[PDB]
């Protein structure tokens, strides 16, 4: 309204028009695709597939955890 | 005068009784059509007795249409979006006046 | 709208007889030609 | 519109933390 | 099965009718609405394949799951399963009779709603009608597509992730066992609601009256209107018994 | 890949939420709208891979809660009835995501409310994909938070606060 | 927009027109119900809800009684601001 | 948001917490028969004894009703 | 007009001290006595019997004796 | 009262875990009834009696007895997810309250006045301050992912292994405290302002920041991964459960 | 009716439990199919019909059999 | 839009209407299409092996 152009939020309160705000967008999904990779690469590392797929599958590419489990009697 | 005011008065309690009772045929009927016929028919229980000049009498009548008011009421009645009671009321409403905000508060000096 | 509320309330709905907001159930089932002739050839097409 | 015509904001509402800026070319 | 089909249909059946009170100048109430269907044929549409899809017309997405769980019930022979029969069918009835006078009153009746609202009016925006279209084409194919995989007899698709006992397993003789007619009542019930609904919300202009007249009437229409007086009597004997607690006694 | 399907929507909401004033309305339609339709495709891929290629995931990140037998964890599980719920949610967030880009383009708060909805699908997705009670627990609590501050979302109405406390 | 005063006059005075005891001769913004037309009070309170249909409004029921002439009819409906 | 109304009485005790046409102990009644309802037709599905009129006998699995399958003995 | 301290209402304030200052208030009437009798003696007292029977019942079911307490 | 809440508060819970459990271990078997029924009824009667409080700090106040009751339930189940959740909730609560009682203090420096009904709608002047008091509002919740979750589940596993009445009881906390918390938190920050009472305003300056900056890292980094803090106390902990005992 | 679809051949096909029935020696060469055709309703129409074919029978006789007990239900009755 | 004494009602948008109708028609020719294949198994005159 009219105080309300006085007051700092992070969201940006009312109406909020940034002028670069086509660049500081892109910015944005630069910075999530960055941190985007290193939760990939984890992931990757972490998932268990015990079973083999009946085709193959994308995850096959990257994640070397397939028919892995089957001695469940050595697991601790 | 005293009886003026007095008979003005009651007049008031009348004209707004009559205005709610009508609003409500609307919330009752749904239908345009069938509204012209329930408002109609109000409209001649208060004329039937539009004639009364005795005032006690007018009290009773009074209570009495109040009281039918409040039993026959419809449960859920309709209101604009933005009036009081509304499904739009106090939404995105524009901020009061006379409102500062401060800056450099609490500063170590 | 016989008494003189009803005739009034029913003379200030005179807008509401516009040709493009009455007479709305014969709108009720959109496509229910183009369908049906549809079906109607493919029926036909089945045939041979 | 909203997506080709750039905001009108030049600098953000408010002050972070409430504190003005200080003069130009000086530090906080 | 069901969960999945009806997130399809009751997501189309809110997102348009909040494109209706969007065209509508956040208008809500259904008895200040009629005559909507040729100013926005796309919402309109969308509601009718909806609630088309909700009721459990044949072949339809609702269709599939719905009128399969009745089935089951009937072949419950349980005093439990019995009730659930019972109480799903006559619920079948209700419920067409609540989607068709929705439909009836917000789009087919005359008009009924204010003109400063009506020479207002817009249809979908773009990024509100894309949603809208990929919901009706998921309530009228997701059904017949998606049965076979997670209903479908003897499917192995759940492999392990749901259990049932073999002592439970009765969905072959709900679907062999039955009488005809039981799986005919979802269909007859919805076109009796349909009716129902058109009698009452088009040619009536008196079963209304009563609600004015008899206090038995009057009381019963606040029953239903009000949810079975449930929030009025929770909050009078419950929340107000706490909140009377806390400053009355412990402190 | 797997982890992407669940911690898109924070990531997406995050950035509505604390730096919602650089991307004002726009930008914040933008950012959430694409980190769930990313979950989202995600999520049909996921649903190729183990429902329709009968092929489980099982991850395990952490302990959260170990105390002598009490083993509750931060893990996830991905099954047939997981990813099933995986599209209900995911599809059903992108649609609703790209809806409000132009239901609420007039509203004066459009960022904080994409960043709530994109919490609510980080929390219902915690929901369907938890390996044991606790992390159930968390997805439920969530999404008891994300709708009750959704609800009570034009926070000057008093009809909404009432509601928004009921449902809580 | 907001409304004009003129476009408010107009479609108030085709309101108080369409009364059936009131003659379509002597309806000028300035006459008063129950002195210039010739009608009782409750023909003013059906011509202020016709009024309020017109223009979309809830006025509260102490104002309404309060409307009594065409004139304190166009000021109220100008005045407010959802009209 | 207009104007919020400042106190010019004094306050009750009971102000900072403070449905309309119904009664609250009828309101109590009316629930009470609908929840009777509910009653009275759990009462009627035991009184119509459905499970004495199955159409099929119960089904009968192999190996002695996958016994070994179950988790019993092998 | 001038500062940022709220501007009293005297009903608010007075509302306030007279929650402050109860005890004075507290007469020994019955509906006093009653609410001490239920409330501050006689639940206390039925909970405590129920985790009191709650650990016999586990006792009895461990084909133990009654723990004794307090 | 920060110091108060945060310390002086736990030297009783202290003295129970240090002293009295494992120096008279039939006795404090004997009393466990006891301590189960006063610890109950205080957390019922205290959050209900918290739920019709008009003051700030004396529903901040009123919220840390039914928490540090819970504590002591927890503590007197004697067994590994009674005691550790009665210390987690311990330390806990010390980061919680304090920060509670900071947010009270942060208005009342302000604008002088502990009454609900003067504020309202500080949503809308004051953000940064409404969304670090609604963060410790749902930490007071015991929500999960917040610190104080982690000790009340451990607490009421504890308890439900010993006496499941108690634990039911117990549980009864997570409505009560909710209600209350909520109720609070949308009475002070949501709705309209009230320019008559206040009209004058600020957020939170550089100093206040910093000093809540801590206490969200560690209400989330015990909320999230306890286990920094349980591997150093097992051991410990297990002593004093199976104190006085040998089989 | 005899069974033909040994333990072994169940187990290693995952059939669900409850579907162990005397029908599963047609079950197992459905649901190969069917999981090679992504489980779409027009495809595999000759393995379902056969196996649905073999679960209706299988409902009939313990239809029928329910039929003979309920006739010496009755029998009962008169001679009592 | 066509003006009727006072009220004015705006023609909706022609790919509106056209959406509108032809998913409606989809509808009813799924609708014919599928009564066609598989109704005499729901009323029960067949069963889906029969032949
Ligand atoms: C045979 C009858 C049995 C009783 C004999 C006494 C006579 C009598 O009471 O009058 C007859 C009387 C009525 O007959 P009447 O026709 O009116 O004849 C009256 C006579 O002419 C007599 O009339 P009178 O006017 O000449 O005499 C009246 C008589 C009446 O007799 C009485 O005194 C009875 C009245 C006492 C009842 C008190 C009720 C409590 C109410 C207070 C409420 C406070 C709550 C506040 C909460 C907060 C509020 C917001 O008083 C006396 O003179 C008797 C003196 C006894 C004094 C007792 C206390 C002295 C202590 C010092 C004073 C107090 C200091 C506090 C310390 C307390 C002590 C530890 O009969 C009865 O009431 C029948 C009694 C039934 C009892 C049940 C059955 C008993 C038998 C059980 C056997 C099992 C084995
Ligand atoms: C058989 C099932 C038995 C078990 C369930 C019984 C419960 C049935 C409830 C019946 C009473 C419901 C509330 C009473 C209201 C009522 O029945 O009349 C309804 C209609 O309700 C029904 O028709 C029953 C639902 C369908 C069931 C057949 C009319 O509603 P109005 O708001 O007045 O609409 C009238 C339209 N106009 C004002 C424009 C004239
Ligand atoms: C971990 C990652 C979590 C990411 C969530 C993003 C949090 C969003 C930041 C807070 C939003 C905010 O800044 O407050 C707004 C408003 O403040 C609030 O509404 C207070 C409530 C904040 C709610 C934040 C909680 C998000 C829920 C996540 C819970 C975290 C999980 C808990 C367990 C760890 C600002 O106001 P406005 O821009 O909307 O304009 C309105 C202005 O007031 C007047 O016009
Ligand atoms: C199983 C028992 C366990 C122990 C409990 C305590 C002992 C048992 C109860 C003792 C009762 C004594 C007799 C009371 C009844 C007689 C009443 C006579 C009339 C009366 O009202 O007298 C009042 C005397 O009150 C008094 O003298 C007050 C009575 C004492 C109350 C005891 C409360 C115990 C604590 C409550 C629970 C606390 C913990 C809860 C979690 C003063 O009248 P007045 O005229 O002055 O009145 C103000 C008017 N202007
Ligand atoms: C202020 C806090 C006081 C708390 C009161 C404790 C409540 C329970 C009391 C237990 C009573 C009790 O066991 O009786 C005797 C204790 O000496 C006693 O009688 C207790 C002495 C303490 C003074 C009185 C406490 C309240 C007065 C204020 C020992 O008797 P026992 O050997 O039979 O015990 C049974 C062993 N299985
Ligand atoms: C379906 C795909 C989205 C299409 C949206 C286009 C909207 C349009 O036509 O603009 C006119 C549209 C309004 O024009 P009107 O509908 O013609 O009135 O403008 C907008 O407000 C929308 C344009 C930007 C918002 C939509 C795109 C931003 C979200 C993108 C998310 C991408 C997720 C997928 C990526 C991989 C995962
Ligand atoms: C257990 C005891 C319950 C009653 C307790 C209340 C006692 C009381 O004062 O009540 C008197 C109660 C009112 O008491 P008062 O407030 O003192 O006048 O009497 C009445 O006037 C109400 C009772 C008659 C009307 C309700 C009849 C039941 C209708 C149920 C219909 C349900 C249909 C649902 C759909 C089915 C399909
Ligand atoms: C659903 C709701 C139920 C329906 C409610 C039913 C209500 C009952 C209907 C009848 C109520 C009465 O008789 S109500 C009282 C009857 N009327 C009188 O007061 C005596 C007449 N005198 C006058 O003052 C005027 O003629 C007056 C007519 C007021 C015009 O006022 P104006 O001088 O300003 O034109």
């Amino acid at each position: 309204g009219d105080f309300r152009a006085k007051v700092w939020s992070m969201t940006g309160g009312p109406n909020c028009r940034p002028k670069h705000w086509r660049r500081n967008t892109a910015i944005a999904m630069f910075g999530v695709f960055l941190v985007c990779i290193p939760i990939a690469k984890l992931s990757a590392k972490l998932e268990q597939r015990p079973h083999m797929p009946v085709r193959p599958i994308p995850s096959q590419i990257w994640c070397k955890n397939f028919g892995t489990k089957d001695d469940y009697e050595k697991e601790h | 005068a005293a009886y003026f005011a007095r008979r003005a008065a009651q007049k008031e309690r009348v004209r707004i009784l009559y205005r709610r009772a009508l609003k409500d045929t609307l919330n009752w009927a749904v239908h345009r059509h069938i509204f012209y016929r329930d408002a109609s028919d109000l409209r001649e229980k208060f004329n039937v007795n539009q004639d009364v000049e005795d005032v006690d009498r007018i009290d009773k009548l009074i209570a009495h249409g109040e009281a039918e008011y409040n039993k026959w009421r419809h449960p859920d009645p309709y209101i604009v979006p933005w009036a009081p009671g509304g499904s739009k009321f106090c939404r995105n409403p524009t901020p009061p006046a006379g409102i500062e905000i401060v800056y450099n508060y609490g500063l170590e000096d | 709208p016989l008494g003189t509320t009803g005739e009034f309330f029913r003379r200030r709905d005179e807008w509401r007889k516009h040709p493009m907001l009455s007479n709305q159930m014969r709108h009720a089932l959109p496509g229910i030609g183009i369908g049906v002739g549809a079906f109607c050839v493919y029926l036909v097409g089945e045939q041979i | 519109s909203r997506w080709a015509t750039p905001g009108h904001e030049e600098r953000p509402k408010g002050y972070f933390m409430n504190r003005t800026p200080p003069a130009p070319g000086q530090s906080r | 099965f069901h969960l999945m089909n009806h997130a399809f249909f009751k997501a189309l059946l809110f997102l348009s009718a909040g494109s209706v009170i969007h065209a509508m100048s956040d208008e809500q109430d259904m008895r200040k609405m009629g005559g909507l269907a040729s100013s926005f044929p796309l919402t309109y549409a969308m509601m009718l394949i909806g609630s088309l899809s909700l009721i459990g017309f044949p072949f339809l997405t609702g269709f599939y799951s719905k009128d399969v769980i009745l089935e089951l019930a009937y072949t419950k022979y349980t005093i439990s399963g019995n009730f659930a029969f019972w109480l799903g069918s006559v619920s079948v009835l209700f419920t067409s009779y609540y989607s068709f006078r929705l439909l009836f009153l917000t789009f087919l009746v005359p008009t009924n709603s204010f003109g400063r609202d009506i020479s207002r009016c817009h249809d979908a925006p773009i990024p509100m009608a894309i949603p809208l279209i990929l919901l009706a084409l998921g309530s009228l194919f997701v059904g017949y597509l998606a049965k076979d995989m997670m209903i479908g007899l003897g499917t192995n698709f759940w492999a392990n992730s749901l259990l049932v006992l073999p002592k439970n397993e009765i969905l072959a003789e709900s679907e062999f066992a039955a009488p005809t007619i039981i799986k005919l009542i979802p269909i007859l019930f919805s076109t009796l609601g349909a009716f129902v609904a058109y009698n009452v919300n088009l040619v009536a202009d008196q079963f209304q009256r009563a609600f004015q007249t008899s206090t038995f009437c009057n009381r019963l229409y606040s029953f239903f209107n009000k949810r079975w007086f449930f929030d009025q009597v929770l909050n009078d004997f419950l929340v107000r018994s706490f909140l009377r607690f806390g400053y009355e006694v412990s402190f | 890949m797997y982890l992407l399907i669940v911690f898109l929507p924070l990531l997406g909401s995050s950035v509505a939420g604390f730096f919602g004033r650089f991307l004002g309305s726009e930008g914040s339609a933008i950012m959430t709208t694409t980190c769930v339709s990313f979950s989202s495709i995600l999520s049909l891929i996921a649903f190729y891979e183990v429902a329709l290629g009968a092929s489980a995931c099982y991850l395990r990140i952490a302990p959260w809660i170990s105390s002598e037998m009490f083993d509750a964890s931060w893990g996830f599980l991905f099954d047939s009835l997981t990813v099933v719920m995986l599209i209900v949610v995911t599809f059903i967030s992108s649609l609703v995501h790209l809806y409000s880009i132009s239901y609420m383009s007039e509203d004066p708060h459009s960022p904080r409310f994409m960043c709530y909805l994109s919490i609510f699908t980080f929390f219902m997705l915690m929901l369907v994909t938890g390996d044991n009670f606790l992390q159930l627990f968390l997805g439920w609590e969530g999404v008891g938070l994300a709708s009750y501050l959704l609800i009570h979302f034009w926070f000057t109405r008093l009809q909404a606060d009432k509601a928004a406390i009921k449902a809580m | 927009d907001h409304l004009s005063r003129e476009a408010v006059v107009d479609r108030v005075l085709d309101v108080v027109k369409s009364f059936p005891k009131v003659d379509p001769s002597k309806v000028t913004p300035e006459v008063h119900f129950q002195n210039d037309l010739g009608l009782d009070s409750l023909d003013t309170v059906e011509i202020v809800m016709a009024i309020e249909e017109e223009f979309k409004l809830e006025i509260p029921d102490k104002e309404a009684d309060k409307i009594d002439s065409c004139s304190l009819a166009i000021e109220y409906v100008y005045n407010h601001p959802m009209s | 948001v207009g104007k919020h109304i400042v106190p010019d009485k004094p306050l009750s005790v009971n102000d900072e917490l403070m449905a309309d046409t119904v009664g609250k102990y009828e309101a109590l009644a009316w629930l009470s028969g609908g929840l009777g309802f509910f009653v009275g037709l759990g009462l009627l599905a035991v009184l119509n004894d459905k499970a004495s009129k199955v159409p099929f006998t119960p089904r009968v699995y192999p190996y002695d009703n996958l016994r070994v399958e179950l988790g019993g003995e092998p | 007009g001038g500062g940022m301290e709220t501007n009293k209402n005297k009903f608010i304030e007075d509302w306030g001290s007279a929650r402050e200052n109860l005890e004075h208030n507290f007469r020994w009437t019955r509906r006093n006595f009653a609410l001490i009798g239920i409330f501050g003696i006689a639940l206390p007292i039925i909970v405590y019997k129920g985790i009191v029977k709650d650990f016999h019942m586990q006792d009895e079911d461990a084909g133990r004796p009654h723990r004794k307490f307090l | 009262s920060v110091i108060l809440a945060g310390i002086l508060l736990k030297f009783g819970t202290y003295g129970f875990l240090r002293f009295s459990i494992p120096m008279f271990p039939e006795a404090t078997l004997c009393f466990t009834p006891f301590i189960y029924t006063l610890s109950a009824i205080a957390i019922i009667y205290t959050s209900l009696t918290t739920l019709r409080q008009i003051d700030l700090k004396k529903i901040i106040a009123y919220s840390s007895v039914a928490h540090m009751n819970l504590v002591t339930i927890g503590m007197f189940s004697l067994n590994i997810q009674g005691i550790g959740g009665s210390i987690l909730l311990m330390l806990s609560h010390g980061l919680v309250s304090s920060a509670l009682f900071l947010c009270v203090g942060v208005l009342y420096d302000r604008h002088k006045t502990r009454l609900v009904r003067y504020y309202g709608g500080l949503v809308s002047t004051m953000p940064n301050f409404s969304t670090i008091f609604f963060f410790f509002t749902l930490a007071n919740m015991s929500l999960p992912g917040t610190s104080s979750f982690i000790g009340e589940f451990l607490i009421l596993v504890g308890a439900f292994q010993r006496n499941s009445l108690v634990a039911t009881l117990a549980a009864l906390g997570m409505i009560l405290g909710a209600a209350y918390s909520l109720w609070l938190y949308n009475r002070v920050v949501s709705g309209n302002l009230k320019p008559d009472f206040l009209h004058k305003f600020s957020d939170l300056n550089g100093r206040e920041v910093f000093i809540f900056i801590p206490f969200l890292v560690g209400l989330v980094w015990m909320g999230v991964y306890p286990k920094v803090f349980l591997d150093c106390m097992h051991t410990s902990v297990s002593n004093l459960v199976q104190h006085g005992k040998f089989h | 009716k005899k069974m033909i679809a040994t333990q072994e051949e169940m187990s290693a096909a995952k059939i669900a439990l409850g579907s162990r029935d005397m029908c599963a020696h047609l079950l197992i060469p459905l649901n190969k199919c069917r999981q090679a055709e992504f489980y779409l309703p027009w495809k595999c129409e000759d393995e379902r019909h056969v196996y649905e074919k073999c679960e209706y029978e299988l409902v009939m006789e313990r239809m029928l059999a329910m039929k003979k007990i309920r006739e010496e239900e009755a029998l009962a009755k008169q001679n009592k | 839009g066509i003006t009727y004494k006072g009220v004015t009602v705006h023609t909706p948008k022609t790919w509106h209407t056209v959406t509108g109708k032809g998913l409606c028609a989809v509808m009813w020719f799924w609708i014919l299409y599928r009564a066609k294949q598989d109704g005499p198994v729901v009323m029960g005159w067949r069963h889906p092996w029969d032949g």
